């Protein structure tokens, strides 16, 4: 079991500041096909999880240009350049390369007070 | 145009079983990858079952937790997805999602809103 580790659990943000979120995986998640399937996720309060980043990188369709992915070998990287409220939520960073599948334990952005 | 649709949750005393259903629709169903994960109510995100589409034979591959206990499988002609779930615990409390892959590369790029599991007698 390859395991995920994510930091920080929780990322007191202010409106409109850039926050990082960062994951370790424990080993190479390379697929044998040759790409890293490395996805973020971001589950709002009451709602499903929502696909943010595929292979490591990959904005997904329809989410705001504020969010990018990066990273090399086990260290992996999910940028957002300006929180708005509506990115308020828990993160989770997923491996999709080797079984059994793995998440991270999930950062939560929430409002500094 | 794309809907995931669970259905199956319940309340259950342990060792009982349940099965969950996962209705889809605006999609070409037999060609993507489907999933089932679960998220307890502390906790993260865990997967769980997964299976392939047909031009990867269908094939599957399941979490040592729910190994032997859980099977998933998928009914093509109806666009559905379901998993039989026996012997259940504690552990096994929780929201359950189905969720189907994209083809640039991605699991999970679409989920349902998921059906609640409660165990504990
Ligand atoms: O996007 C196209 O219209 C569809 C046809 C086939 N796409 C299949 C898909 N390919 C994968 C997938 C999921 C995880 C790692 C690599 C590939 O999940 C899917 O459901």
């Amino acid at each position: 079991q390859v395991l995920m580790t994510q930091t920080p659990l929780s990322l007191p943000v202010s409106l409109g500041d850039q926050a990082s979120i960062s994951c370790r995986s424990s080993q190479s998640i390379v697929h044998s096909n040759g790409n890293t399937y490395l996805e973020w996720y971001l589950q709002k309060p009451g709602q499903s999880p929502k696909l943010l980043i595929y292979k490591v990188s990959n904005r997904f369709s329809g989410v705001p240009d504020r969010f990018s992915g990066s990273g090399s070998g086990t260290d992996f990287t999910l940028k957002i350049s300006r929180v708005e409220a509506e990115d308020l939520g828990v993160y989770y960073c997923f491996q999709g390369s080797h079984v059994p599948y793995t998440f991270g334990g999930g950062t939560k952005l929430e409002i500094k007070r | 145009e794309v809907k995931l649709v669970e259905s199956g949750g319940g309340l259950v005393q342990p060792g009982g079983s349940l099965r969950l259903s996962c209705a889809t629709s605006g999609f070409t169903f037999t060609n993507y990858y489907m999933n089932w994960v679960r998220q307890p109510p502390g906790k993260a995100l865990e997967w769980l079952v997964s299976i392939r589409n047909k031009a990867n034979g269908y094939t599957t591959d399941y979490s040592a937790s729910v190994k032997g206990r859980f099977t998933i499988s998928r009914d093509n002609s109806q666009s559905i997805l379901y998993l039989e779930m026996n012997n259940l615990r504690a552990e096994d409390s929780a929201t359950y999602y189905c969720a189907r892959g994209y083809g640039y590369g991605a699991w999970f790029a679409y989920w349902g809103q998921g059906t609640l599991v409660t165990v504990s007698a």
